[PDB]
């Protein structure tokens, strides 16, 4: 089983500036990874697929990079709807299915 | 014409691969449809 | 618009069984696979099961293998999950999510339902 | 005529090879390549 790890579990940053997050995989997963956005009490929403491609209806401020076992998710300008929990999910090894521990982004 | 039954298995750090001190342990089971004293990690559910 | 609505959760005693349903509408349900995803309070998302577009291929997580059964009815646009031998750790909120074929058969959960609560206690 | 061809493959992007079977008034144009994106 390939285990995701999210280094910046706690993230407090005031609105306006940039936030950076990372997810690590135990084995090489190429660019096969997705990011999800989840506020408390709501269903998660798709943000980035393929580790570099934004989903439909996603503002351009959301971006990601990385390949192999190291990946990053970058938000250039945080808005009032961006302080939430982000999860990294791999899908290279299709059968297992794994999720990261998640990071909580909050107001400073 | 009267030899010792057993000879030395002398070992040194510098031999060939076919002459290296290989450690060997064998495991033997008697598997069948029978009770068990050895098992594997598996939780027991409830009877229905 | 697409809408995944879940029902059937509630309060159950240990060692009992429960059945959940997730009705789908607003999209061609018969050509897409669906998953069940649960999230324990204070924990992250955990995959549970998956059924293909017709029903011959199903997969289960190792933590619920043998106890959980997934099925669908194309004539009703409904998805089910039969749960048996419920233990304490099965207390969570379950999500039914549509799958969008990418690279492999199904790897992206593009639309999610609101979710239902399942809790077990004496 | 209102339909010409089809786009196959995975990722529909310049990362994995795709297939295009566009037909026109004279011939067909089957080819395998890594086309990027068109939106048209
Ligand atoms: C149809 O496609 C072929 C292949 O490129 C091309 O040679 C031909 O000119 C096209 N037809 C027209 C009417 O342009």
């Amino acid at each position: 089983e390939i285990v995701m790890t999210q280094s910046p579990a706690t993230l407090s940053v005031s609105p306006g500036e940039r936030a950076t997050l990372s997810c690590r995989a135990s084995q090489s997963i190429s660019s096969n990874l997705a990011w999800y956005h989840q506020k408390p009490g709501q269903a998660p929403r798709l943000l980035i697929y393929g580790a570099s491609t934004r989903a439909t209806g996603i503002p351009a401020r959301f971006s990601g990079s990385g390949s192999g076992t190291e990946f990053t998710l970058t938000i250039s300008s945080l808005q009032s709807e961006d302080f939430a929990v982000y999860y990294c999910q791999q899908y290279n090894n299709w059968p297992p299915l794994t999720f990261g521990g998640g990071t909580k982004v909050e107001i400073k | 014409n009267c030899y010792f039954p057993l000879q030395s298995y002398g070992f040194r750090p510098t031999y060939g691969v076919g002459h290296q001190p290989y450690r060997v342990v064998v495991l033997s089971f008697e598997l069948l449809h029978a009770p068990a004293t050895v098992c594997g990690p598996k939780k027991s559910t409830n009877l229905v | 618009q697409v809408q995944l609505v879940e029902s059937g959760g509630g309060v159950v005693q240990p060692g009992r069984s429960l059945r959940l349903s997730c009705a789908a509408s607003g999209f061609p349900f018969i050509i897409y696979g669906m998953h069940w995803v649960r999230q324990a309070p204070g924990k992250g998302l955990e995959w549970v099961a998956v059924i293909s577009f017709d029903g011959r291929n199903t997969y289960y997580a190792d933590s619920v293998k043998g106890r959980f059964t997934i099925s669908r009815d194309n004539s009703k646009n409904t998805l089910y999950l039969q749960m048996n031998s419920l233990r304490a750790e099965d207390t969570a909120v379950y999500y039914c999510a549509k799958a969008e074929p990418y690279i492999s058969s199904f790897d992206l959960f593009d639309y999610w339902g609101q979710g239902t609560l399942v809790t077990v206690s004496s | 005529n209102i339909i010409r061809g089809w786009i196959f493959g995975t990722t529909l992007d310049s990362k994995t090879q795709s297939l295009l079977i566009v037909n026109n008034a004279t011939n067909v144009f089957i080819k395998v390549c890594e086309f990027q994106f068109c939106n048209d």
